[PDB]
């Protein structure tokens, strides 16, 4: 089974104000951590059997242990095993090995001298895949996202609600959506939403770049994708986030480009994993891309990617929410009227609002002030907002 | 290259032998590190063609769907020349 | 991350967004006082002769790059070297400016007169 | 920045006409940084190979 | 791409060829127009000023369409020539039909309509010429008008097109007083804005031509300023700059 | 403007002190020691002992394992390349040790010369390389895992709107197997290959799953990632061994899912291109048709981009029948809607013909997504029955919300 | 691949250039128009002109004839051409037949003229949509770059179309157009739902029964805006 | 092959007219039934906004006092064809002092339609249902962008054409009366419409031999509707 390896996270300490309540909650966290440290330190200290078992098994197998590939199972205790050098050896299977675990192609621990099967290596996970697993959940939560109520609701119905409440889906008869593509202009909150869902989820989370799943050697790309998805299968409730799928999701086309055909083969293996022969199981996929129109139709089609969540440039209410969230830790003055920044049509995104807040803080620091003002925000708006050149036509239209 | 040499030697051992090389585009691809090994195989084949000369009973027929991919050195004069 | 590049408008607006790049610092061609500062900076080790007014040299360089100022100083030094001297004169600086400020026009009045 | 509540700025893009001191300013920063100043050109991360540029960036 | 033909709408509804002509107008020489009480003037830069070019027309950028009208020019030379000739033809046709000078605005619209045609019918490239119009009539007095390659026009009191048009229009926005501007103040403003917009320093007079329009005893005289008065205008501007230097 | 003044050390100290410091220092120190404490716990536990093949104690309980270790000796696997047979009394045997070398050895006295035939694989001792035991013929592991051995639960009643495609498929992969006598009587050799092609999500993989569900023969779901191997010529050998395994089974079925991966177009103007992938594709071409007749191996190939395939592969001697899956008609889309809404808790008054007509150009996958979205809408507002309005909203959300930019003012052009 | 010509049907029967022509309207400033029992009113988002620009030439409300006026949204030059053609056709119709041109007839002519530029290649379609209001009975029609006209009790075209229409449907009541001042106030409110500057960017033209056009000066519009604000001040 | 009206395909098909039928498919549903008692003709209105005057949606037009027409597809092409039909009817009356037969009216409209490419343009992307009484009796004709036209006892065009056509085949016989034809058309329209059927989402028209007048229904629609 090998249930999910959910990322560990400390409880959120709120209020975020530098008050005594935050001190008390943080000191409660420190208290419990010290309790855990004391118990885990005095556990092995007071430890006075299985040592005979270890002294027999380890002595019999000996060190070092070679790692080979099982090729054939001839007898109940004899196997043809190929070493990493590609040389096959007819070796013996020692008694202290589960015969049901031995399968062709499995990674098998052999003795160094006689290469006899001393055990089976379970994980044998590519290091480029085990690094995709998330161990420390990101600090961003659903409370750090301003607006985006529809997008958050869709992503929760897709990858969150089925885990907590599969009762609705089972009762009505729907198979819950198992693929979501977060597409929109950059800086709108796609990666932020991925961070938030990773923080909230109780299922294992795999983060991919859409470009680290691509390897030098000819066949290692699709093989790496298959390994990643198999690992996702192992920890049954899983979420596989592939940021910037544009890297491999680009539309298929015919050209010589010996590397591009491997690119397309890798993406073909990806879409086979998403929806092909054999079921995919209880593993959700979240994909993010700035440009969706350049993606291959067979990748973003329903059944492979069930939902296409659009992240538009924030509107007035959403922008006001972003400003309220990102100046929450600030010390605003009384003359500040955030509205003037929220209005007008600068086409500023959530990342733009974050930079506006940061630059207003820097402007206040320039005047040796730890509290921001309206003038600082106004200066920061023009200082940071200068991104696009023209983006507009002339006075043709009345 | 060993396979090509052994096949040609087996053709030599039998007096009336006909070699049939299908899909010459695979090993007859123009040169440009598996390219090195493919070149070794193709040049061994070329040497085998250059080997026999006294109108020996060993004759070879090559079939391909592509001629542009085929190495022009394969055609030459003392090698496969009957472009049927 | 510090990223330096010309052609600000040709790099995609995906690394240009505020999250990836928080500050976009423009390096306009040096103004007159900036050109004076650059001239003073790059002539520190050059043995200048009294009557080497660098303000007038900055006037004679209407909107250079800043590397062109260093090239101007280098070419004045080259004229001094070719004359086998170690000092630099004002006329030397002005004519070095003229050489470094070599502009290539269309040289085809037919093309220039297309746009009336 | 922690007390202000803002997030520390990360990226600085020095853009302008050529020969104005962008990489000169980068060199000056590298001289007084008391910190690691890994340098990258715009063409060292290309490679002829698929996924090698991304791997080298990583 | 949707810019191969003038009659192809972009998916966002933008005529890319028309916008290309508008942006190409920026290549043309700077020409500016200022309205003022009892006067209206155009100024232009001679651009190509090579010593082997004889100056025999004296009005390479300013043209007289009607008795009480004049136009500037900024765009393709051939398109400018045909547009000016056709402007004169329209004005003379109106005068022949009605025995009354064409009231400025209509003339603009007339030409503009024709330009619009070149942006609608296929097989014809849009007129890559934008031009200013100055005039006077019995309805709205002195008028200044701005045209576009698309055939769009607009009334203005002070506007410039060509090289560094944005800087000129910003300077005019800063240094124009609606209602209380005269011909002399307008000429000084035009000289200073030309000096700032033209990268060349000291604004040598032979590189700039100024043509004014004024009403004199019901004769609506259109004058093109000779070099001699531009010398004294440049000297006046230099002496005002020297006087402003006194603050330091 | 006024230049920004520098931030002197006194200013830094004032800004970091002239403010909240009653609990700021304590809060920051507590957070830092919290992080350090977490690191301490993680380090001090820090094992997560990896699972190894250690059997339960009662399973082995064997002190004779060491006796097996020291007494028995390892044997390297090598195929006897040739029988020298010098005088049939000292025959000698040329063997090939995979990639190590090739040797001239003799059998140990344990085995008989008649039991060691030419070409088979045998175990040799590591010292004198003498033959010690005959071995079963090599079976590639990944090739045997390429088989399915587990019929999916997709029947033929779950593929709506593709009646012609299903019948033409069964005419090539089912009918010539269950009832061959219907063909030999008419002297017709049925097609031995089918290429399933069409828009994505039209049901090619679903039909392949149904075929595997009721094949009754050997079904091999070829993985496109395994024919693509790191080493030169290993993919071609993969194809050879796959076809040999198929020939071992009586009248096997092979399904090359997503054939575009290894079915590109051959070229040389790219200065090398793939070559290895092209060589594997060429060997597959050779196995499909040519000398050495393929046999009773009906081949299934699916791809939703067929125009990039090699014309040699597309030639109707390897892929004889070309079944095309098209966008379902109105009746087919009604059938798909009924199929995918069968298990849903919906009303009995849903006019599925209306919904099918509301999705003119839509694949079966889009119909399934519409049904799932209707269920999602019925779940959002917690109703236990999905009504017609939910299905209409789902159709708008799935088809219309992403079809085109033809807005209603622009859609007023048609009436 | 089927959007580079006007005479090519898309595989799903779409004339994509004709559809693209409507984006030019979508890029224009909002123009709203309603009809009352005795008046026809039409407001315009009069975007602020430059400081030195004369706003006399910038006209969006143009009177086709003494009994019918028209406000466009889209390309300004195409609008000028269409307005001139409509004036010429209305005068010609008055010449041929004594009775004045009906608003329905002039809208039919404008729609046919726009359509005839979408039937031939090498002829760019008009990129404007028009609201034509007149008396024959107060009638309001809207054209389309495609060449289709429609009769409406109330529209709004241009930049704000969905928002202003959404405001309009649940605001156009029988009592809303009961009084002429009520209808003008409704137009002002509908325009203010999109034009977020107030007064300075609002231009409303009202044509009464058997009367002439009257562009509302920026003092009567200011008074109506103040009255609307006073009426809306009942929330507190 | 699918870029001009003058390019033939390897199969011989013109891949431009078929696109015009596709343009038809996204119009609005129109049912027409011809019975010995007359012709009935129903259309779904597809109202877009309450502000929009419903009388502006001209899905039903009067070609003459005896012949009416229903469109489906582009408004511009349909109105051009309808004006052409009216002009031909008036010209035939002028030059022959008789009412043009609906077959001849459809012939004239089709003759205009076939000229999509004839001169050294594009097909009219609209199907027309011409109902009306002539010297031989009531008649119903259907015409498509290619200019092919045929008499149909009961024809459905626009969207929902397939389902409405199937139900029409199920529920149509030769000896239907006008009232039962109206009822069948209305029930089919209700079953093929996403919006609830009422007096404002559909319009009805009918022609009778001796009752050519009243070539429409105005507020008697509810009379048939609530007696469904
Ligand atoms: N709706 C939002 N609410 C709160 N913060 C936001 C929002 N949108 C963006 N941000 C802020 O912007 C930062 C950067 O945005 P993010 O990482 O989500 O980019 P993105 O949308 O994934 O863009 P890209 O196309 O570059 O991947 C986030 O860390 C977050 O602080
Ligand atoms: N006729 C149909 N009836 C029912 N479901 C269908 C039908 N056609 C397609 N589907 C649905 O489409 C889903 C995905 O389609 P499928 O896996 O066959 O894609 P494909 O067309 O082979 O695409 P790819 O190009 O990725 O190979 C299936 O899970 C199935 O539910
Ligand atoms: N402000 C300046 N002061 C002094 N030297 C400068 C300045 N700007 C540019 N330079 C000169 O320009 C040269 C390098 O310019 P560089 O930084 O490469 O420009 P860019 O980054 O635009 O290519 C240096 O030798 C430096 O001396
Ligand atoms: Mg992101
Ligand atoms: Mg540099
Ligand atoms: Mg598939």
């Amino acid at each position: 089974t090998k249930g999910p390896d959910a990322a560990s996270k400390l409880p959120l300490v709120t209020p975020h104000t530098q008050c005594r309540l935050k001190l008390l909650k943080l000191e409660r966290i420190k208290d419990y951590l010290l309790m855990e440290e004391e118990f885990i330190r005095n556990q092995e200290q007071m430890k006075p059997k299985q040592e005979e078992e270890r002294s027999k098994v380890d002595d019999l197998r000996g060190t070092p242990m070679s790692v080979g590939t099982l090729e054939e199972i001839i007898d109940d205790n004899h196997a043809i095993v190929s070493t990493s050098v590609g040389s096959e050896h007819y070796v013996s299977i020692l008694s202290f090995v589960d015969k049901d675990l031995l399968e062709p192609g499995c990674s098998v621990l052999l003795n160094h001298k006689v290469h006899a099967v001393i055990g089976v290596l379970m994980d044998d996970t590519d290091p480029l895949v085990t690094v995709m697993k998330v161990e420390k959940a990101p600090q961003e939560t659903y409370a750090d996202i301003g607006g985006l109520d529809n997008q958050i609701q869709e992503i929760k119905e897709s990858v969150e609600l089925p885990l907590t409440h599969p009762e609705y889906y089972e009762e009505m008869g729907i198979k819950p959506p198992k693929g979501v593509i977060l597409y929109g202009p950059p800086g709108t909150g796609k990666t932020l939403l991925a961070k938030a869902v990773a923080n909230q989820t109780s299922a294992t989370f795999l983060r991919v770049v859409g470009s680290e799943l691509i390897q030098k050697y000819l066949g290692d790309g699709p093989k790496l994708v298959r390994e990643l998805f198999r690992v996702a299968e192992e920890h049954a409730p899983s979420i596989v986030f592939i940021d910037e799928i544009d890297a491999i999701g680009t539309k298929r086309y015919d050209s010589n480009s010996g590397g591009e055909r491997e690119i397309q083969r890798t993406m073909l293996e990806l879409l086979n994993q998403l929806d092909g022969f054999d079921s995919r199981g209880d593993v959700k996929v979240i994909m993010a891309t700035n440009r969706i129109e350049t993606l291959d139709p067979a990748l973003i089609r329903p059944g492979r990617i069930d939902r296409k969540i659009e992240f538009p440039l924030p509107d007035e209410k959403t922008k006001k929410r972003i400003f309220q969230i990102h100046t929450s830790r600030m010390t605003l003055a009384d003359d500040v009227t955030l509205d003037d920044l929220i209005m007008a049509k600068d086409d500023l995104s959530g990342a733009d609002i974050k930079a506006i807040c940061t630059e207003a803080g820097l402007m206040a620091l320039r005047e040796r002030r730890m509290k921001v003002t309206n003038e600082d925000f106004k200066k920061s708006k023009e200082n940071v907002l200068y991104k696009k050149q023209e983006g507009t036509p002339e006075g043709l239209y009345l | 290259a060993k396979l090509v040499r052994d096949a040609f030697a087996l053709a030599k051992e039998k007096a009336p032998s006909i070699i049939f090389i299908d899909e010459l585009d695979a090993i007859g691809t123009k040169r440009f590190a598996g390219d090195r090994e493919v070149q070794r195989t193709m040049l061994e084949l070329l040497n085998q063609l250059d080997g026999f000369q006294p109108n020996t009973q060993v004759k070879v027929i090559a079939a391909t769907n592509r001629v542009d991919i085929l190495d022009p050195a394969l055609l030459r004069s003392g090698r496969l020349d009957r472009k049927i | 991350v510090i990223m330096a590049t010309n052609r600000i408008d040709i790099l995609d607006s995906a690394l240009l967004r505020p999250g990836r790049i928080d500050r976009k610092i423009e390096f306009p061609p040096p103004n007159e006082e900036a050109r004076l500062d650059i001239l003073k900076i790059h002539s520190r080790k050059m043995n200048l002769t009294r009557g080497i007014n660098l303000r007038k040299i900055a006037e004679l360089m209407p909107g250079a790059s800043g590397a062109e100022v260093k090239g101007v100083c280098t070419e004045a030094g080259m004229y001094a070297l070719r004359e086998r001297r170690v000092h630099v004169t004002q006329e030397d600086f002005e004519m070095a400016v003229a050489k470094v400020m070599q502009k290539d026009s269309e040289k085809n009045m037919s093309i220039k007169k297309l746009w009336k | 920045f922690e007390a202000l509540g803002i997030a520390q700025p990360k990226g600085v893009l020095l853009y302008g006409p050529p020969g104005t001191g962008k990489t000169l300013l980068a060199r000056a920063v590298a001289h007084h940084t008391d910190c690691t100043f890994i340098r990258v050109s715009g063409s060292e991360l290309v490679q002829k190979f698929i996924g090698e540029g991304a791997r080298m960036v990583r | 791409r949707y810019d191969s033909r003038t009659t192809i709408f972009s998916p966002e509804g933008r005529l890319y060829q028309v916008e290309y002509a508008m942006e190409a107008i920026g290549h043309a020489g700077t020409c500016l127009g200022i309205l003022a009480n009892d006067g209206v003037l155009l100024a232009a830069e001679r651009r190509n000023i090579h010593k082997l070019l004889d100056e025999v027309f004296f009005s390479e950028k300013i043209y007289k369409l009607n008795e009480d009208m004049a136009c500037s020019v900024a765009g393709i030379t051939s398109d400018a020539n045909v547009l000016t000739n056709e402007l004169r033809l329209i004005a003379q046709r109106y005068l022949l039909q009605y025995q009354e000078p064409i009231p400025c605005e209509q003339l603009v619209t007339a030409l503009c309509d024709i330009k619009q045609a070149y942006t609608q019918f296929g097989g014809k490239r849009p007129f890559g010429v934008s031009l200013l119009y100055i005039g006077w009539d019995k309805h709205y007095g002195f008028q200044l008008y701005q045209s576009d390659p698309s055939g769009n026009y607009g009334g203005w009191k002070a506007t410039c097109i060509g090289n560094n048009s944005a800087a000129a229009v910003s300077m005019l926005k800063q240094d124009y007083k609606e209602g209380e501007m005269t011909l002399k103040s307008a000429l000084a403003l035009a000289i200073k804005v030309l000096n700032k917009t033209m990268d060349v320093s000291k604004l040598s007079a032979e590189k700039v031509e100024i043509a004014t329009l004024t009403r004199e005893n019901g004769k609506t005289v259109i004058r093109v300023l000779k070099q001699k008065e531009v010398e004294q205008l440049i000297k006046k501007h230099e002496e005002e700059e020297a006087k402003a230097e006194r603050e330091k | 403007d006024k230049p920004i003044r520098a931030l002197d050390e006194g200013d830094i100290a004032l800004l970091k002190t002239y403010g909240q410091s009653t609990y700021s220092r304590q809060i920051k120190q507590v957070e830092d020691d919290i992080q350090q404490l977490l690191k301490k716990i993680n380090e001090l536990t820090g094992i997560k002992e990896s699972d190894t093949g250690l059997a339960p104690p009662a399973l082995w309980d064997l002190a004779a394992d060491k006796q097996t270790l020291q007494s028995e000796q390892p044997l390297q696997v090598a195929r006897c390349t040739k029988i020298i047979n010098a005088d049939s009394e000292d025959p000698k045997y040329i063997i090939n040790v995979k990639q190590f070398a090739k040797f001239v050895v003799d059998l140990s006295d344990q085995v008989a010369p008649t039991d060691i035939e030419e070409g088979m694989r045998v175990g040799v001792d590591r010292n004198k390389y003498q033959i010690h035991i005959p071995l079963p013929p090599k079976i590639d592991p990944t090739v045997t895992m390429m088989q399915v051995e587990e019929k999916p639960d997709v029947t033929y009643s779950d593929v709506g709107g593709c009646k012609e495609q299903i019948e033409k498929l069964r005419e090539v992969v089912e009918t010539p197997l269950l009832h061959p006598e219907r063909f030999v009587n008419l002297g017709i050799e049925p097609p031995k290959g089918v290429l399933l092609f069409g828009p994505p999500g039209t049901g090619k993989t679903l039909c392949a799953r149904a075929v595997a569900n009721r094949t009754d023969a050997c079904f091999i779901r070829v993985i496109g990632s395994e024919l693509v191997q790191k080493y030169v010529g290993e993919g071609a050998r993969m194809v050879r061994e796959l076809f040999e395994m198929a020939r071992t089974k009586k009248a096997c079925l092979i399904f090359f899912d997503e054939i575009d991966a290894i079915g590109g177009a051959r070229f040389d103007d790219g200065a090398g291109g793939d070559n290895e992938v092209q060589r594997t594709m060429l060997e597959l071409i050779n196995q499909l048709d040519g000398f050495d007749p393929r046999g009773n191996i009906k081949v299934l190939m699916a791809t939703n981009r067929p125009d990039t395939l090699d014309p040699a592969l597309m030639r109707p001697g390897r892929l004889d029948r070309k079944i095309e899956f098209s966008l379902p008609d109105l009746e087919g889309r009604t059938h798909i809607f009924k199929i995918h809404a069968r298990s849903m808790s919906v009303e009995r008054d849903i006019r599925f013909e209306l919904l099918a007509r509301l999705c003119p150009n839509s694949t079966g996958a889009e119909i399934r997504s519409v049904c799932t979205e209707a269920g999602m809408f019925a779940i959002r507002a917690r109703r236990k029955i999905a009504t017609e309005k939910d299905f209409l909203e789902a159709v708008n959300k799935v088809i219309k919300s992403y079809a085109k930019f033809s807005a209603t003012p622009r859609y007023m052009t048609y009436n | 691949s089927y959007d580079r010509a006007i005479t090519v049907f898309s595989p799903d029967g779409h004339l994509f250039q004709v559809e693209y022509a409507q984006e030019a309207v979508k890029k224009g400033s909002t123009a709203v128009g309603v009809r009352g029992r005795d008046i026809v009113v039409l407001g315009v988002e009069k975007k602020s002109v430059a400081k030195l620009q004369d706003e006399r030439t910038v006209r969006k409300i143009c009177a086709l004839d003494d009994n019918v006026c028209m406000a466009f949204a889209g390309l300004t030059a195409d609008a000028r051409i269409v307005i001139n053609r409509a004036r010429v056709e209305c005068q010609s119709h008055r010449l041929t037949v004594e009775d004045p041109v009906t608003v329905e007839y002039i809208t039919r002519y404008i729609a046919s003229l726009k359509q005839r530029y979408t039937q031939s290649n090498g002829r760019r379609p008009f990129g404007i949509s028009a609201l034509i209001v007149g008396f024959d009975t107060p009638r309001l029609y809207q054209t389309d770059p495609s060449g289709t006209y429609h009769a409406w009790k109330a529209n709004a075209i241009g930049r704000g179309a969905k928002s202003v229409r959404e405001f309009l449907e649940k605001n156009y009541t029988d009592e809303a157009i009961e009084t002429d001042d009520l209808t003008i106030k409704l137009v002002i409110k509908a325009l203010l739902e999109v034009v977020q500057s107030g007064g300075k960017n609002i231009e409303l033209a009202v044509m009464r029964r058997d009367q002439s056009l009257k562009i509302l000066n920026p003092e009567e519009i200011e008074k109506y805006v103040a009255e609307i604000e006073k009426e809306k001040e009942e929330n507190e | 092959y699918d870029r001009g009206v003058n390019t033939f395909s390897p199969e011989g098909r013109l891949f431009q007219v078929e696109y015009a039928i596709e343009a038809i498919k996204l119009g609005s549903t129109a049912i027409g039934i011809q019975t010995s008692e007359g012709v009935c003709l129903a259309v779904e209105k597809r109202i877009t906004s309450p502000l929009m005057e419903p009388s502006s949606i001209e899905k039903i037009v009067e070609i003459d006092a005896h012949i009416g027409c229903a469109m489906s597809g582009l408004i511009a092409d349909a109105k051009t064809l309808i004006d052409k039909a009216r002009v031909e009817t008036q010209n035939h009356w002028f030059t022959y002092n008789e009412t043009m037969t609906v077959e001849s009216v459809t012939q004239a409209v089709s003759n205009l339609a076939l000229q999509f490419g004839e001169e050294d343009s594009r097909p009219f992307g609209v199907a027309l249902l011409f109902g009306g009484v002539d010297e031989k009796g009531p008649q119903l004709f259907h015409m498509d962008p290619s200019g092919t036209f045929v008499q149909c006892d009961a024809r459905a065009i626009g969207s929902a054409s397939e389902g409405a056509q199937s139900s029409l085949q199920e529920v149509y016989h030769k000896s239907m009366t006008l009232k039962e034809a109206i009822k069948s058309s209305l029930i089919i329209l209700k079953q093929v419409m996403e919006e609830k059927l009422n007096a404002t989402n559909i319009e009805l028209a009918t022609v009778q031999p001796g009752q050519n007048f009243h070539m429409f229904t105005k507020e008697e629609l509810e009379e048939v509707i609530k007696d469904i």
